[PDB]
């Protein structure tokens, strides 16, 4: 019942108090997001939004959290919708 | 010795056995304390999170892991301290703190000498001495062995000023992070989150009630983000658990709702009140006095930034702990402490913050003060106060005390929230949201019916669910309504998405997302309503399937929409059934279609439809859409037809010549009937614009008629004369914005308006002419048979000579109204001559445009004594201009008189010094209709603006 | 002789409804319509309605709009005397300087008038005395720069880290910054106080090439693709080609050059005189110089806009001024303290910052 996250001096604590929460398929998202961080924090900068993948769920769903305002939410999502699609395919 | 410190510092902190483990969560802070930039190595870790966590359990698991191993190793020494059990305000020594902590004191000389390259700090608490900070100024501490207040201490020791190169580990709240943030140097900062997303599902999901509204309960609870941020502690979980399985034991004897914290805490905290009490009765005296003061002490508390709560404190305010336990029985007000001195604080700071906003209600019922001897932060209190006017909880409190219960702060509360209702330039957006979240936290029908009823206009951005839930519910009560703004950008833009949120779906059967049916609601709630003709689609983004629930819902019978508007929005999905929906609902007659690309199938839908006997819609614009010939066609096809259009717009789109002529013919027929006619910004040639002409002069139907930006040639010009010269025209205003007319046309157009009537406004914005020009324009209309009142000549390169020729038209005509004069060199002398001619008054013109016309301080004299008598001008403009001290002093002072009657003046007021702001507010104070704004032209009286919409 | 006189000039609704409550409290413990601003939204957008127009713009004529009117929102509370801003609106943050540090700033937090800053960077202890001069800020908003008076060097932060950290030192013995600059190569330049514009390699720390001039004659620098324009009180505009290294043209001007600007998209140059005279000169063309404006006051800062259709000037003269790029046509005002010394303005056109003695108003554009 304890998770911990780091956060770049960058992120102001005010935008922190309203995640965004999607589910989809656990092995298409650990496929997807990779393994390493340097593309990842890459991708945190250029989108201006943090994401967390948490796969404790027993089934195949796996939980994603993004961070933001509502367009920089947005703008992550769909890029993430679209690689997830073209990797599927 | 250091061993018998590690004996007692693992036999004194032992409170977890299965909570501290080898975790992956802990690997990542024990690698934090590394260089993750070769450059790097951190040196102050803060850890921040909801106020709920278990923070102080990770910080002593810290500990416990270093006493015993494999977790600190390289470090050769740990001190833990707690602030919030330790008074700050008595004079000590770090060296005093230190042997507090530890038990000998032989170890710190050798300890200090050496090893302050590795010693560590773990610190908990340091949230609460926001309020000491005294903000002005403080002495730094540069060694220890000083007698000194322990807080100058933490300010030293935090400044890495103390005893540097050692590294600390510090625990606080989100909200305390305020100060703290410049004070540690180049931190690392780790988050800390509760319980997860679908276990939060779970346990909510466990503990409803299931009387045949469970859907619609468990969302509003779980769907809610205020409720669902704090419920990450597993404490509140809990309490909202227990609170909802009380709810549903003792089911018929609760009124109070299960939306909102607000009324699971009253259930709770009245439930225990009424258990003590052996029957249904009045409180007694004591025990009222014991109420006020707790809620009043939780209220200053909230107030002043503490949450100790010293026993001087307790004693201040009269209060024990006996009678609160013996009172409540309930965990309220836990002490903690070890040394002699003892610490209350409450089991939350939610219910600190649900007292403080009780007080409010028990203030005014009696004369509490006999008996006692005396922007983030206030969120809770806040939205608790406002849910705490619920009829209910005030007739349980009526029936508690003995007494009504009419809290004074109410009509403070209805003033505020009507107070954004009205507003000169429009509604803010987030203030309506906060408004209407506010408002839905107090579930009251009287309330919110007396809290809107002066909005008359509304704009929302719609981005989450509980959004949409929200406005539905409040704009019931809105009656005065005449205008709605809808932007939902992304929440509809994908067509398609089937995704269960937990293992097992959370009902049996659903079949259609939960998101359909609040947009559905939101869209029926729009539909029935009374006094709404206006709706606008604003900025949003649909799909196929809600552009069909909308136009299905708005085909009932009670809805009174006159004005659909779709200039921004891509929804080229569902034009099928807006097609289908134009012929059913016969109260509209205005139709925006601007920036939606059409193929043919959709023109010939939407002529089809148009020409049905039920459609009643008489303006229709389809500007800057991509057209074919075909659709030109269809076009001259529907125009010839029996229909009921009377305004047509074809502007943003280039016209061909085969599509010239068949539009041509088709309006040469005397059987078509149109008034107004718009074709700018569309690419015309001078041949084209011949045949237009030629076609136009036929007709005897046509009032109203635009061709701005547009290429015309003299023969052109020339027809549009001989067209509107013959009788029965019924012209009233021509529009010639940016065609380059020049020369020999202006005097066609003068020789034509020397005799002539029902011509009425007429413009030449952007348009080459001179004073020769100018000179025919002036003595063609100084003649008694004209009867245009408006002239606008906004860009034309009009200069100083011709003054005098304006001063006598102004001084001898009778019948125009307005003139404009937005951007010509003007001079100071052509002014004050015109204003020589101007004072004098022997017309009636009411509107006078002088904006960017290079007028300095010389000219201040004349237009004040201009203005003083004249009790025929109505409106004026000043934009763009510079005026000195003395020269604005002068105008102002003209404007005090008692003779004129200025009613809309054209400034920016923001621009002067103070004297001049201090002299507009007294004219702003005599004068109560004077309207000083600088966006002159937002003002239509009559309809000028009717060909830009 | 006039005085401009201050008040509090925001208060928005929630700080109104928060007074309120307040104010009863006070109240009861004794015995013992109205304007409001919108807010400035997500420290991004303002949410309100453009401005009504006479006439409407060709098709072509979209993204080409002048400003009509600046509205206050907020003051920012710095205690020492204020120099130099940066905005660097892609991650919504101010930098501000004195003689004494930098202290960073927010724009999301929604605040009448703020004082507590996200952090606050000063050098002064790391020496015995040294000073601050000025800042630049990286185009990708990836690095901050920074010189003074007595440092060793000129500082570089990283800005895209978990943390934020010093990373490099550039050396300069005993040279005072007193003007900076950076290229799209990833090379630094600088120009020191008697005329050198040392050239360094930002991925090595490399001195690259030196160039020499007069004294006092790179008080300012601008970049081009591959030329460097210079001048300084000795009344002169010089340019400079890296791949050359010597003189390439030379003007001379009546009076001392107290600001340089360089167009967007058009080749035109904007300089600022001792005597408030404005000017233009085409960078390609090289024919002439025309005089446009005059004024009673010096002239200390320039600026052009995102699209090159107009530019703002800030001086001694109590005065914000804005102009149109054509001709050089006067707009509006507004007034101030007492004599400002610098601003900045955001990549899109939204905000103008201005700082006058220890306040960096933060003023909104009304198009």
């Amino acid at each position: 019942s304890l998770r911990l996250r780091t956060r770049p001096w960058w992120f102001p604590i005010q935008e922190v108090s309203n995640p965004l929460v999607l589910y989809m398929e656990a092995w298409v998202a650990e496929r997807v997001i990779g393994t390493d961080q340097a593309e990842i924090s890459e991708i945190e900068w250029m989108c201006q939004a943090l994401l967390t993948v948490d796969s404790v769920n027993s089934g195949n769903l796996a939980e994603i959290t993004i961070f933001g305002q509502p367009s920089a939410q947005t703008r992550m999502k769909n890029i993430l919708l679209n690689m997830a699609a073209w990797h599927k395919e | 010795d250091l061993q018998d410190y590690k004996a007692h510092v693992i036999a004194k902190f032992d409170t977890s056995v299965d909570l501290h483990y080898d975790s992956p969560e802990m690997k990542l802070l024990s690698d934090a304390f590394k260089p993750y930039q070769k450059t790097f190595q951190p040196h102050t870790i803060i850890l921040h999170g909801r106020p709920g966590v278990g923070k102080s359990a990770l910080a002593r698991s810290i500990v416990l892991g270093w006493a015993q191993g494999k977790l600190f190793q390289k470090m050769s020494f740990v001190i833990f301290f707690s602030v919030r059990e330790i008074k700050w305000t008595e004079k000590s020594s770090l060296a005093q703190l230190i042997a507090k902590e530890c038990p000998d004191s032989w170890d710190l000389v050798t300890k200090i000498m050496s090893q302050p390259e590795r010693l560590l700090f773990v610190i908990d608490g340091l949230d609460d001495m926001d309020s000491v900070l005294q903000h002005d100024d403080m002495t730094l501490s540069r060694d220890w062995k000083d007698e000194q207040p322990i807080y100058i201490l933490m300010y030293s020791l935090l400044r890495k000023a103390l005893l540097p190169q050692s590294f600390l580990i510090i625990t606080t709240r989100n909200t305390g992070l305020e100060k703290l943030k410049s004070m540690v140097v180049s931190p690392l900062y780790i988050l800390v989150e509760g319980l997860s997303a679908s276990r939060r599902s779970q346990l909510v999901l466990e503990n409803i009630s299931n009387e045949s509204d469970r859907i619609q309960v468990f969302h509003s609870l779980i769907e809610n983000h205020q409720l669902f941020d704090q419920c990450q502690a597993p404490s509140v979980c809990s309490l909202v658990c227990e609170a909802l399985q009380l709810q549903k034991k003792l089911g018929k004897r609760c009124t109070l709702p299960c939306q909102t914290l607000t009324g699971l805490y009253a259930t709770l905290v009245f439930h225990q009140l009424t258990l003590k009490r052996p029957s249904q009765s009045a409180l007694s005296q004591e025990e009222q006095i014991t109420l006020v003061g707790l809620c009043m002490m939780a209220a200053e508390g909230v107030w002043t930034m503490r949450s100790v709560f010293y026993d001087d404190d307790l004693k201040n305010y009269s209060l024990k702990e006996s009678e609160i336990l013996a009172l409540f029985h309930m965990n309220i007000l836990l002490q903690v402490g070890h040394n002699s001195e003892q610490c209350y604080v409450f089991s939350h700071l939610s219910l600190q913050d649900f007292f403080a906003a009780l007080y409010y209600v028990l203030e005014g019922l009696e004369e509490w003060n006999q008996h006692f001897c005396f922007d983030t932060r206030l969120l809770g209190m806040k939205r608790f106060l406002f849910g705490l006017m619920n009829k209910d909880i005030l007739k349980t409190l009526e029936v508690l005390f003995e007494y009504p219960v009419i809290p004074t702060v109410e009509q403070k509360l209805q003033h505020w929230v009507s107070l954004i209702a009205q507003q000169v330039n429009g509604t803010s957006p987030m203030d309506t949201l906060d408004a209407f979240y506010c408002l839905f936290e107090s579930q009251d029908e009287e309330f919110v019916g007396g809290a809107l009823k002066r909005f008359q206009e509304v704009w929302l951005l719609i981005n989450q669910k509980m959004d949409l839930k929200v406005s539905s519910y409040c704009l019931k009560h809105c009656q005065n309504l005449k205008a709605i703004r809808v932007d939902i950008r992304d929440l509809l833009s994908v067509d398609n998405t089937l995704e269960l949120c937990p293992v097992v779906t959370v009902q049996e059967t659903q079949c259609k997302p939960l998101l359909m049916e609040w947009w559905g609601n939101f869209c029926s709630v729009l539909g029935s309503l009374r006094n709404l003709k206006e709706l606008d689609l604003g900025d949003s983004i649909l799909s196929q399937r809600a552009m069909k629930i909308l136009c299905l819902e708005l085909r009932n019978q009670s809805c009174r929409i006159q004005k659909l508007t779709f200039k921004s929005a891509e929804v080229v999905s569902g034009l099928k059934h807006l097609w289908k929906l134009l012929f059913s609902n016969q109260n509209l007659k205005y139709l925006n279609l601007g920036n939606t690309p059409m193929k043919d199938d959709d023109m010939k839908l939407a002529c089809e439809a148009l020409k049905h006997p039920k459609c009643s819609v008489e303006t229709l614009r389809l500007d800057s859409c991509e057209l074919t010939i075909i659709g030109y066609e269809m076009i001259s096809t529907l125009l010839i037809s029996t229909t009921r259009l009377k305004c047509l717009s074809l502007a943003k789109n280039r016209v061909g010549v085969k599509s010239m002529i068949s539009l041509g013919n088709a309006l040469s027929s005397s059987m078509c009937l149109l008034q107004k006619l718009i074709l700018d910004n569309c690419g015309l040639t001078p041949a084209s614009c011949h045949l237009l002409v030629s076609a136009l002069f036929s007709n005897q139907n046509l009032t109203h008629l635009c061709l701005s930006n547009n290429s015309l040639g003299t023969e052109g010009v020339q027809q549009l004369c001989q067209f509107l010269r013959n009788p029965e025209c019924a012209l009233q205003r021509l529009i010639l914005n940016h065609c380059n007319i020049v020369d020999d046309a202006y005097g066609f157009l003068a020789m034509r308006l020397a005799n002539n009537t029902k011509l009425t406004h007429l413009s030449l914005t952007m348009n080459p002419v001179g004073d020769g020009a100018m000179k025919l324009l002036c003595e063609a209309l100084k003649e008694p048979t004209c009867y245009l009142q408006e002239l606008e000549l906004v860009d034309c390169q009009l200069t100083q000579n011709c003054c005098e020729d304006l001063a006598c038209m102004i001084t001898t005509t009778k019948h125009l109204k307005s003139l404009d004069l937005g951007n010509n060199a003007l001079g100071d002398k052509g002014v004050i001559t015109l204003c020589e001619g101007l004072k004098q008054s022997s017309s009636s013109l009411r509107r006078l445009g002088l904006g960017a016309c290079k007028l300095t301080s010389n000219c201040c004299e004349a237009l004040s004594l201009a203005i003083s008598c004249n009790p025929h001008l109505n409106s004026l403009n000043l934009v763009k201009n510079d005026f000195s001290t003395s020269g604005m002093l002068k105008l102002c002072s003209a404007f005090q008189c008692p003779v004129s009657n200025l009613g809309i003046i054209g400034l920016w007021k923001q621009e002067y010094y103070a004297r001049v702001r201090r002299q507009l507010e007294e004219v702003e104070f005599v004068k109560p209709h004077v309207v000083i704004d600088g966006d002159w032209y937002a003002s239509d009286e009559d309809d000028r603006n009717w060909w830009k919409n | 002789d006039p005085q401009p006189v201050w008040d509090a000039e925001p208060q928005f609704c929630q700080g109104f409804l928060i007074q309120g409550l307040w104010e009863l409290f006070m109240d009861s413990r004794q015995k013992n319509a109205d304007k409001f601003l919108k807010p400035l939204s997500w420290g991004s957008e303002v949410l309100e309605s453009s401005c009504n127009q006479p006439s409407t713009a060709l098709w072509q004529l979209e993204r080409f709009t002048v400003p009509q009117a600046l509205q206050k929102v907020r003051v920012l509370k710095h205690q020492e005397l204020l120099l130099v801003v940066a905005v660097s609106s892609f991650t919504r943050h101010v930098f501000t300087c004195s003689q004494s540090g930098i202290k960073v700033w927010n724009l999301v937090n929604q605040v009448a008038e703020d004082r507590d800053p996200e952090s606050h960077l000063k050098c002064s202890v790391q020496d015995n005395k040294v000073y601050l001069r000025t800042c630049l800020l990286s185009s990708n908003s990836r690095t901050l720069f920074a010189g003074g008076y007595n440092l060793p060097g000129v500082i570089v932060w990283d800005l895209a880290a978990p943390s934020l950290y010093e990373k490099c030192q550039l050396p300069c013995e005993g040279l005072s910054c007193q003007a900076l600059a950076n290229t799209k190569e990833n090379m630094a330049l600088a120009g020191f106080t008697d005329g050198t514009v040392r050239i360094w390699d930002l991925r090595t720390q490399e001195i690259v090439r030196n160039l020499k001039g007069p004294t006092n004659s790179a008080r300012n620098l601008v970049v081009k693709d591959d030329n460097i324009w210079t001048g300084g009180l000795d009344a002169c505009l010089r340019c400079w080609d890296l791949r050359m290294a010597k003189v390439s043209l030379e003007h001379l001007f009546q009076s001392q050059i107290m600001s340089l600007a360089h167009s967007p998209t058009e080749d035109w140059l904007l300089l600022g005189l001792a005597n408030g005279q404005h000017c233009l000169f085409n960078s390609r063309k090289r024919d002439q110089v025309l005089t446009v404006d005059t004024k009673d006051n010096t002239i200390l800062g320039l600026k052009f806009s995102p699209n090159g259709k107009w530019w703002a000037s800030v001086g001694m003269g109590n005065f914000i001024t804005v102009h149109s790029m054509p001709t050089g046509a006067k707009l509006f005002q507004v007034p101030e303290v007492g004599p400002v010394r610098c601003f900045d303005m955001t990549e899109n056109g939204r905000l103008i910052i201005t700082g006058s003695r220890d306040c960096a108003s933060v003023y909104h554009i009304k198009y």
